């Protein structure tokens, strides 16, 4: 196929725009999340170091609301537009159906928008996939992961973007109840997971957790260098 | 390929379509605009191939206000449309603001209006470049409008056929020191340098803009200056 | 309705302008620090009077449009240019009339020439060489100027005369008054003074 | 100026039985103080089982009945089945309310059977708030009619009397008598009488003569 | 109608509202809050035509929360004040019933507390102290006489209590209970209502 | 009347003692001076989760609350769980906020026992949306408020609450010329409202 | 306001006053001078002064650009039609009053534009508040084919009668002469009223008024 | 598989059209900004080799936006004109809506949103321009933002766009300091930068744009540096490499 | 959205050539000569006259219904060359155009202004993507106020000018040559040694002597300014006068 009717079915049916945007997230920076017993960690690398940057602006991690954060991968500006639209919808729900929205509802809204960038020759498909995570109305941990197709599956813990697979089949090989009992080990799994893909050490991996019912707390470059604190956990106790 | 759309850049991020418009401008008629300490003169060539043509049913240099003159180098009808509707813009500016538009905001207007054609698709870029003569608070202004929407202010410039040699000729023959009356003569000299066809009275339309505002030169006056 | 008044008189390369400070809902003062005069340039001010909503609306919208104009032209606006500017803004909302009567006081950015002008509520300038007033107590204020003015006023006398005019006038209007602010635009510096007005 | 509404008069009566639902209306169509015609019925058959009765502004009556016919055909086409009487009532409610800001000046009563085989009468207001009822009168003389219906059908304010169910013959006699009684005090009633008897085996029409004054 | 009041101290703003809504003569909720939580340090007091008040207030609610989440930082009370003034003035020419008289109060880390009077004409005005509703007529005098630009929270509360007692002495309507909150460096603080 | 008055409101009732909410209302359409009907049920079975109330205008109340029923079932499908009382009140208030000043005369009360427990909100034509412990609207609402205020107790036992509702509704219809008909009692117990009874004022007078 | 115009032998001599009356109070002693748009089509107007002014600007613009497109001088009838159709559709709205005059290839012309769009070609019309008195003066003393100075005089007394015999009119007399060749800035032609000498010598004394706060802002 | 009309993906998901747009950026005049502890300074290159040019007034690539910010541009110049007009429009409209100056992040976001939207539904060409932003707000102090036709953007203590830009930043990041970067030292080292990345032609006072952002007395002040200080700095430069040997 | 332009230089008008020459305009120009007709327009000090063939290659036709002189106003007329249908349409267009002119400005449209407006309409076609240029050239005659007669001719390109004498059609180059020769030397042209010379032109350039059934002539005169068409009752007499010399 070529230009017109930008979303055309393939001769077998392989809607080219879909997997074409799918490929867009393999050059996207690798992100990951874990749904823990009472904490949820949201880790992502930034292997475009450009150390003459302001890290504040180039976070991957955005927060949707009092009860939701996310990370993504792919075309950053498109993701920013997604985030703003989702924030608006979340505010509208909290006004009209007033309650803290559940993670599933906002994920379903995201998926509906994402898949409704498939009609209307017009609009082109979005080139992002998201890791929506947050604590519900009840305080249970939740996790949801989508793709440009429009599907909005949920995972125990998943990774997207560059080399996402290797992280995934590291993850089930190590995801267990005696890995999430402690929050420190909970984040340590993510640490090791990106260690498998990071630019050789705790280099520019930005992450934050959301413990139950308080806030999104930015895991920061503390005096201990929170990052390299857990990093050295693995350095000197992985033997 | 990658040179048919106006909507996609080249593999080198380099707009072939605008360049084709530029080449069309180069293929137009010679034109000269000379700034001077007391005015600005615009000169250009009339190419009425047959004497059956009338010079002066239609015109090459068009007034816009008391103190605005336009001249081009390209395909006439594009110039005529742009004049007709830059007039709309200036007339706005006077309607909203009880004072004639300064030349700058006019060339802002015009640059915007042509550029939007470049970035629309399905519409060809305006294949013609423009020259502007103006007089604001009593001091002369000289603008050249690039069909890409670019606009440049020049001490003096020349466009149309063989305009590179014209610009070089101007380089070694103009100074900020000049006045209007000799500016007319030197601009005529510039056109004569690259006229290819033996100046008569009736080949150049001349327009000037001083404190008394922009106004053409009658063919009587063209003869009158060419006498010496 | 809300009440208030503005005024400006010219002079020897010096213009004066003044407006009261009362903000009251049609019978009752709300506060005595309400803004009616607004700076539109280095040496150009506008004073509003009328519905407080239209005052604070026209002022903000003029700030908007004039800032856009300044950035576009890159030059400080002429007083006559601003006059025609505001002459339009009231007019587009013709059948929504902004209930306000602006006045303008300013100088030439090239010569510091004295200049004042006023507008009707839909825009019809009175380019006056001596004075304009607006608001509720227009007639008293006209009366004060019509005698108190004199040609070729040096700035101190100009300030004294505007002070006396407005203090005599607004004292006689029920809905306006309660404090008078005064600005003096001279060729170089700006003086803004507050006046011991009957605060009743 | 121009008045878009006018009161054409007329009275519509419905009674629900066990195997029947009598609808009742005269044909005295008037305007101002003049009789237009003596023979304009105010009860229309919709389906084999449902009969509507309308009163009031007669132009609205015509428009409403024609649009009801149209919607009946639409529903038939869309769902391959005769539209149920209760569905008819709900549809009439919504369609009448569609003109919330320009009301159809019409009073409506629906006569028909349920699909359980029993009689059922729906009463309405000019805007569409309906309710199932065992009996109802609408129109100008509905004021005269209603108390007697309450007294006999509802046995209201009776004492020490068996509440025998209303049989078809008794209902027929009662409706004839109540319109005969109405004809002599109301001005908009008379000149004829149309009676529709909706049963399980179809619809048969009945008509008599009233006071022609 | 109802009654709202704001008092600004050297470093705080104190607000108070009555807690009764009416239909014709009745007071359906005796425990009604007419005062909304704009954001962490900004409180909004609303009154006016029934229906419009809550709708407009929560419209501003969603706007300001969306602003905070879009930017991370916090909207200044002056900025939200002007924003409400615009969102109210624009609707004046296209919403005939939109009566909302407002007292927007809050604190800013830079310029200290700031209290804003807001007539339904959307004519914003700074005030060292202000009030809406009918009872403002009877009370603004008392609030004037015993006011100083500097007042510790204790004298502020006592002056407010004097105001409310004056209402219960003179005002013809029945306003038995009033909600009181104070805004300072440490968020808003709920204060015990004024029962009689 | 050119077909549009529809009501002016007659004698509703609702409160939320510690065994769920009970509601009560009469049944007497007052077409001006002439009764339209004696048997107009005013409690509206929106769903087996939540009960409305007709007052102020018959057609508007019925139509808008039926539309609410559609909307809330849509909500329960999309979210897979029942809508809360507060959310339903919000939906009704937003729906009726438009058409402001066009003649709407709604006076509904939304009642239900959602996850937050008892739920009771007053939603009317002009946009008031307030919760509370005690409510009644209509012409006889004043008499209802009297008797109710003197009967109410959050710890009142269920049967005595029924007695309170019956007494209040009966006194209000006894004074009002515009309220009348048979009284209806609906108890919203734990999940799923339960119809209590539909007794007649004439018999109540003997009982009283 | 009282405006009038005539068609003398070789042009039009418009007349106007300069008393702006905001209500029953003089808005301007020297009202924004009532002559207007681009050459040989000067017009004067009255009514809702603002709209007269801004309508004149609009038509001036729309017609000037037309002429520039033409390369020929505009015609009176052109502006006449434009004013027709614009003072039309906004019928039942503000509109304005106008006296349109000019001297094109077809010689002098003079139409009298009305708010709804009533116009008419006349040798003489009077509009404003004192239009009645001005018309009286004309009908008393108008004879066809007056000379330039004769027409100027005639309009002088025409405006003067309105000045001295009306409440909403009277100030400097303004004359507007347009001919096939020439054009005059008679601004103003003659002033009958002079402000009386101020016998008071108040000479506002310094320090007359107490001042609370004196804030100074040097700029240069 | 095929590229056209700014709305179709290649079988890698990255937009060809915008990547082409970031090629004239590689041809546009070199433009760089430096974030100082107590100011912001910005450099750019003139393509104005022609002596017949005039009217250098007030800028030639430094477009001023609000009361306190200005931007810089590289790419299709008329595209830039439209972008700058639009930027000023929303900046002033934000002020209208809030009576506060636009925070730099908000303005950059609001612009790159439109830039991205032109990489969306439609088909008309995207803006072939990369923008630099210098400004200040009460929230964050001095900030410096880069813009990308893709809508991507970022805060930089130091960045460059234009030809040789990769080399320029390559030297910068081995040269820039954490927070002892004073205005004059930053000027000097920026001039060293521009000298080294500039093409074969000897560096001249007549090819640089130097404009600075400073604060005094509660006001934010932006100047376009006059010539005289430009030869001052450049001759200073040539003599402190007279140290370099 | 729409079918779009076929990809190619000559495939569609909007695309410029490497030298930015509009091919489809040339295609229109050499599409004019379809129909074989060639028209000539000359004007004197008193009259402006336009003459063309009347090809009737069928006598099932009615000579009345076939024509190329279409009165536009009672004062202004025109001639057509090119395909028939687009000429139909532009005749309609200009009739409407001049009527609107008179309605909106109150006086008869000048010839030059009508020509300009028609040229604008033709030009805007060369701007769009599914416009096709109206492949026909249209020539005017009339007396304005003082300039006596004028002759004007727009074209699909939008170019127009005032001509002392002009022609269009197949033998256009030869017509122009003979026109130049005649105009240089003999130039009085009152009414008979006048445009009758252009009839001589048309005959000489085209064929043997004509007899009037093939000729269609319309005139406007300074002393009698109606657009009005002579017949074989008239044109015959003219041409017998011409045959004798």
């Amino acid at each position: 196929s070529y230009d017109r009717a930008i979303t055309v079915f393939s001769p077998d049916g392989h809607l080219f725009q879909v997997e074409y945007a799918q490929e867009a997230v393999k050059k996207g920076s690798t992100a990951v999340g874990v749904r823990g017993r009472d904490i949820v960690v949201l880790g992502v690398e930034k292997k475009s170091v450009a150390k003459l940057q302001d890290e504040r602006t180039v976070r991957k991690i955005c927060a949707l609301d009092d009860n939701v954060c996310m990370a993504f991968a792919g075309l950053t500006a498109d993701a920013r537009i997604v985030i703003n639209r989702a924030r608006v919808e979340c505010q509208s729900h909290r006004l009209t159906v007033e309650d803290p929205v559940t993670v599933e509802y906002i994920t379903r809204y995201i998926a509906s928008l994402k898949q409704r960038y498939t009609q209307s020759n017009g609009r082109r498909p979005f080139g992002i996939s998201a890791l929506i995570v947050g604590f519900d109305f009840d305080g249970t941990p939740r996790l949801y992961q989508t793709d440009p197709s429009g599907t909005y599956h949920a995972w125990k813990a998943n990774a997207i973007g560059r080399g996402a697979k290797s992280v995934r089949e590291f993850l089930e090989k190590n995801y267990t109840d005696e890995a999430i009992e402690t929050d420190d080990l909970t984040i340590k799994l993510v640490i090791k997971a990106l260690l498998e893909v990071v630019q050789s050490g705790g280099k520019n991996i930005e992450l934050a957790v959301m413990r139950r019912d308080q806030s999104l707390k930015i895991l920061n470059p503390e005096e201990i260098e929170k990052y390299v604190a857990e990093i050295e956990k693995e350095k000197e106790e992985n033997e | 390929g990658y040179s048919f759309s106006l909507t996609t850049f080249s593999p080198s991020g380099k707009l072939v379509q605008i360049e084709y418009a530029l080449a069309a401008v180069a293929g137009g008629a010679p034109s000269v605009g000379i700034k001077a300490a007391n005015g600005v003169v615009l000169a250009t060539e009339k190419k009425q191939k047959s004497i059956l043509y009338d010079e002066r049913s239609v015109h090459k240099v068009e007034p816009i206000t008391k103190h605005i003159g336009l001249v081009y180098s390209g395909m006439g009808p594009d110039y005529r449309v742009l004049v007709h509707r830059a007039r709309k813009l200036a007339q706005q500016y006077y309607l909203v603001y009880q004072e004639p538009i300064p030349t700058a905001q006019l060339v802002q207007r015009v640059a915007s209006v042509m550029q939007e054609y470049t970035q629309s698709g399905g519409v060809r870029p305006f294949g013609v470049s423009l020259l502007i003569c103006g007089w604001n608070e009593g001091r002369p202004y000289l603008f050249q409008s690039d069909p890409s929407g670019a606009y440049f202010a020049w001490k003096a410039t020349a466009m149309g056929k063989n305009y590179v040699n014209g610009k070089t000729f101007l380089e070694k023959r103009y100074n900020e020191d000049l006045e209007l009356e000799d500016a007319i003569h030197t601009a005529i000299l510039t056109l004569k340098e690259s006229f290819e066809g033996q100046m008569t009275e009736d080949n150049i339309e001349v327009g000037i803009c001083n404190e008394a505002g922009f106004r053409r030169l009658t063919p009587t006056e063209v003869k009158d200056y060419l006498a010496a | 309705y809300n009440g208030g008044a503005v005024m400006a008189m010219k002079g020897k390369n010096c213009v004066a302008i003044a407006a009261d400070r009362r903000f009251g809902i049609q019978a009752q003062m709300v506060t005595t620090d309400f803004q009616k005069i607004f700076p539109m340039g280095d040496r150009l001010y506008i004073g509003l009077a009328g519905l407080a909503t239209d005052v604070q609306t026209v002022a903000q919208r003029l700030k908007f449009r004039l800032n856009l104009y300044e950035l576009k032209e890159g030059r400080q606006i002429k007083p006559y240019t601003l006059m025609s500017m505001v002459a339009n803004l009231l007019y587009e909302k013709r059948f929504g009339p902004y209930y306000t009567e602006p006045v303008i006081a300013g100088l030439d950015p090239k010569t510091f020439k004295p200049f004042i002008c006023s507008l009707d509520l839909i825009g019809c300038p009175m380019v006056t060489d001596d004075f304009v007033v607006s608001g509720t107590c227009a007639e008293q204020m006209y009366g004060m100027c019509e005698s108190l003015w004199e040609p070729n006023m040096d700035p101190d006398h100009l300030f004294e005369t505007i002070s006396q005019a407005m203090l005599n006038a607004v004292d006689r209007d029920a809905v306006s008054g309660m404090g008078v602010i005064v600005h003096i635009i001279e060729k170089d510096k700006i003086t803004t003074r507050t006046l011991k007005a009957r605060m009743d | 100026r121009f008045s878009p509404y006018v009161f054409n008069g007329g009275t519509i009566l419905a009674i629900a039985g066990e195997d029947f639902a009598i609808v009742a209306s005269d044909t005295r169509l008037s305007e101002g103080f003049s009789i237009h015609t003596r023979d304009s019925p105010k009860c229309y058959k919709l389906t084999d089982k449902t009969v509507i009765g309308c009163s009031g502004f007669h132009g609205d009556c015509l428009t409403l009945t024609k649009i009801i016919e149209a919607r009946l055909k639409m529903y038939k086409h869309s769902n391959n089945k005769a539209m149920t009487t209760g569905a008819i009532a709900a549809m009439l409610s919504t369609i009448l309310y569609s003109r919330r800001f320009f009301p159809y000046y019409v009073y409506n009563i629906i006569g028909g059977l349920d699909e359980e085989g029993k009689g059922a009468v729906y009463s309405f207001d000019p805007v569409g708030s309906y309710q199932r009822d065992s009996f109802k009168a609408g129109g100008s003389a509905s004021a005269m009619l209603q108390p007697l219906l309450d007294n006999q059908v509802g046995f209201k304010n009776m004492q020490n009397v068996e509440h025998v169910p209303l049989s078809l013959d008794r209902a027929m006699r009662l409706v004839k008598d109540v319109f005969i009684s109405a004809a002599e005090r109301d001005v908009y009633t008379g000149d004829a009488l149309r009676i529709c008897i909706v049963t399980k085996e179809g619809i048969r029409e009945e008509t008599v003569s009233l006071r022609k004054d | 109608m109802e009654y709202l009041i704001g008092i600004q101290g050297p470093d705080y703003v104190l607000v108070a509202s009555d807690r009764v809504a009416a239909s014709n003569i009745v007071q359906m909720k005796d425990d009604h809050d007419k005062m909304f939580k704009m954001s962490e340090k900004i409180l909004l007091l609303c009154v006016g035509e029934a229906g419009d008040t809550v709708q407009f207030a929560e419209y501003i609610q969603k706007n300001v929360q969306l602003y905070k989440m879009r930017n991370g930082y916090e909207l200044s009370p002056t900025a939200a004040a002007n924003f409400t003034r615009r969102n109210l003035a624009d609707c004046l020419r296209s919403r005939t019933p939109y009566h909302v008289n407002l007292l927007l109060a809050g604190y800013d880390e830079h310029e200290g507390p700031a209290l804003y009077y807001m007539d339904y004409l959307a004519a914003l005005a700074k005030a060292p102290f202000a009030a809406h509703g009918y009872g403002a007529f009877l009370t603004l005098s008392i609030l004037d006489r015993y006011y100083t630009p500097t007042i510790s929270r204790e004298r502020a509360v006592e002056l407010l209590r004097k105001c409310l007692e004056e209402l219960q002495k003179r005002f013809i309507l029945n306003l038995p209970t009033f909600s009181v909150r104070i805004i300072d460096k440490n968020g808003i603080h709920d204060l015990d209502n004024i029962s009689f | 009347e050119p077909g549009i008055e529809m009501l002016h409101g007659t004698t509703t009732l609702a409160f939320k003692f510690r065994h769920g909410v009970i509601v009560a209302a009469d049944s007497r359409a007052t077409a001006g001076a002439y009764i339209a009907s004696q048997t107009v049920k005013k409690v509206i079975e929106i769903n087996p989760y939540l009960l409305g109330t007709m007052a102020g205008g018959a057609a508007d109340c019925s139509f808008w609350e039926r539309l609410l029923a559609r909307q809330c079932r849509i909500y329960e499908l999309r979210n897979k769980e029942r809508i809360s009382v507060a959310a339903a009140s919000k939906l009704l208030a937003n729906m009726v906020y438009q058409y402001k000043g066009m003649g709407l005369s709604m006076g509904t009360m939304i009642c239900g026992w959602d996850k937050r427990g008892p739920g009771l909100y007053y939603v009317d034509s002009e946009g008031n949306r307030i919760s509370g412990a005690t409510f009644s609207v209509g012409s006889g609402s004043v008499y209802a408020y009297g008797v109710m205020d003197r009967g109410y107790s959050y710890d009142l036992e269920v049967e005595q609450a029924y007695d309170l509702a019956r007494r209040a509704i009966y006194q209000a219809t006894y004074r009002d010329a515009y309220s009348g008909g048979a009284v209806n009692l609906y108890h919203v117990r734990e999940d799923g409202w339960i119809r209590v009874s539909s007794d007649n004022v004439a018999d109540l007078h003997e009982k009283y | 306001t009282t405006i009038a115009g005539v068609v003398y032998k070789d042009g039009i001599v418009l007349g106007a006053d300069t008393r702006a009356t905001e209500g029953m109070v003089v808005a301007d002693k020297n009202c924004s001078k009532i002559h207007f748009i681009s050459p040989n089509i000067y017009c004067c107007g009255a009514g809702t002064a603002a709209d007269t002014d801004m309508t004149t600007q609009l038509i001036s613009s729309n017609l000037e650009l037309h002429s520039l497109s033409t390369g020929r001088l505009p015609r009176v009838v052109t502006a006449n039609r434009m004013l027709k159709q614009m003072l039309f559709r906004y019928q039942g709205y503000i509109g304005a009053a106008l006296v349109l005059g000019g001297v094109d290839v077809t010689g002098p012309h003079l139409y009298s534009i009305y708010p709804h769009g009533s116009t008419d070609k006349l040798p003489y019309v009077t509009m404003g508040s004192g239009s009645l008195a001005a018309m009286a003066v004309f009908e008393d003393k108008f004879r066809p084919d007056m000379e330039e100075e004769e027409a100027k005089n005639l309009v002088s007394e025409a405006i003067a009668a309105g000045i001295f015999n009306d409440l909403g009119s009277g100030s400097n007399i303004d004359l507007c002469v347009i001919s096939k060749n020439k054009l005059d800035f008679l601004r103003p032609y003659t002033v009958p009223n002079k402000k009386g000498t101020r016998l008071g010598r108040y000479r506002c004394e310094k320090g007359t008024t107490a001042v609370l706060t004196e804030k100074i802002t040097p700029l240069e | 598989r095929y590229d056209s009309r700014t709305t179709i993906f290649s079988p890698e998901g990255r937009l060809y059209q915008v990547e082409y747009a970031m090629e004239a950026i590689g041809h546009a005049g070199t433009c760089l900004g430096i974030l100082a502890n107590d100011g912001v300074l910005l450099a750019a290159e003139r393509r104005n080799i022609h002596k017949l040019l005039d009217e250098v007034f007030f800028s030639e690539k430094i477009y001023k936006l609000n009361e306190d910010m200005a931007c810089s541009v590289a790419g299709i110049t008329s595209d830039a004109n439209v972008l700058t007009n639009e930027l000023r429009l929303i900046a002033q409209r934000y002020l209208l809506q809030y009576q506060e100056p636009i925070p730099c992040e908000q303005l950059v976001t609001a612009l790159c949103d439109i830039k991205q939207a032109y990489t969306q539904f439609g088909g008309k060409r995207p803006f072939g321009v990369s923008l630099l932003y210098i400004g200040w707000d009460k929230h964050y102090g001095f900030q410096l933002y880069q813009s990308d036709p893709s809508g991507n953007y970022g805060g930089w203590k130091a960045t460059c766009i234009g030809n040789n830009s990769a080399a320029a930043v390559s030297m910068l990041k081995q040269d820039y300091k954490e927070g002892e970067m004073t205005l004059k030292s930053a000027l000097a080292l920026a001039i060293k930068v521009l000298n080294k990345t500039m093409d074969v032609s000897k560096l001249s006072a007549e090819k640089v744009e130097i404009a600075t952002l400073t604060r005094e007395n509660g006001k934010t002040v932006i100047r376009v540096l006059k010539q005289k200080e430009v030869e001052q700095l450049i001759k200073k430069h040539e003599e402190e490499e007279a140290k370099a040997e | 959205m729409s079918r779009g332009s076929s990809a190619g230089f000559d495939r569609h008008i909007t695309i410029f050539s490497p030298e930015g020459r509009l091919y489809q305009v040339e295609y229109a120009f050499k599409a004019i000569n379809q129909g074989g007709l060639t028209s000539v327009a000359v004007r004197g000090k008193d009259c402006a006259v336009i003459v063309t063939q009347k090809k009737v290659p069928d006598k099932l036709l009615d000579s009345s219904t076939v024509t190329h002189l279409f009165k536009i106003t009672e004062n202004i007329g025109c001639v057509m060359t090119g395909m028939t249908a687009d000429s139909r349409s532009q005749v309609q267009r200009a009739r409407y155009e001049a009527a609107n002119w008179k309605y909106k400005y109150g006086y008869e449209i000048p010839v030059d202004m009508l020509c300009k407006r028609i040229a604008d309409i033709s030009q805007v076609y060369t701007q769009n993507a599914e416009m096709r240029p109206l492949g026909c050239c249209m020539i005017l005659i009339g007396i304005d106020e003082e300039q006596g007669p004028q002759v004007y001719k727009c074209d699909p390109a939008g170019y127009y000018c005032g001509f002392k004498a002009t022609a269009a059609g197949v033998k256009q180059t030869e017509s122009t040559s003979f026109l130049e020769k005649k105009v240089k030397k003999k130039f009085d042209w009152t009414f008979e040694q006048t445009v009758e010379t252009a009839i001589t032109c048309l005959s000489t350039v085209l064929s043997i002597d004509f007899k009037p059934s093939e000729i269609e002539v319309g005139v406007v005169t300074v002393e009698n300014p109606k657009f009005r068409i002579l017949t074989e009752a008239e044109i015959d007499a003219h041409l017998v006068a011409l045959a004798e010399r």
